[PDB]
């Protein structure tokens, strides 16, 4: 369903799934929120993909 | 993100900001 992963590459970046008729709108509150009451070292972003990758 | 461009997009999904509240698309 929804999955979250650290980017391979970008340690200050992670990848966000979001299935079908999702509310990403919903998901993406919830990013902005966590995103910035920890954040890492650099500026927090979140990569968002549609779709199932399961 | 794509190369060749100051306007680094992706070509597929969207990139979060979450430090300015912005969604670029």
């Amino acid at each position: 369903g929804i999955r979250v992963m650290d980017h391979p590459t970008m340690p200050d970046t992670q990848v966000v799934v979001i299935p079908k008729s999702a509310d990403l709108q919903s998901v993406i509150s919830v990013l902005t929120a966590k995103g910035k009451e920890a954040g890492p070292q650099g500026r927090n972003k979140f990569i968002l993909l549609s779709g199932d990758t399961s | 993100a794509q190369a060749g461009a100051a306007n680094r997009s992706l070509t597929e999904g969207f990139v979060l900001d979450t430090m300015n509240d912005s969604l670029s698309k």
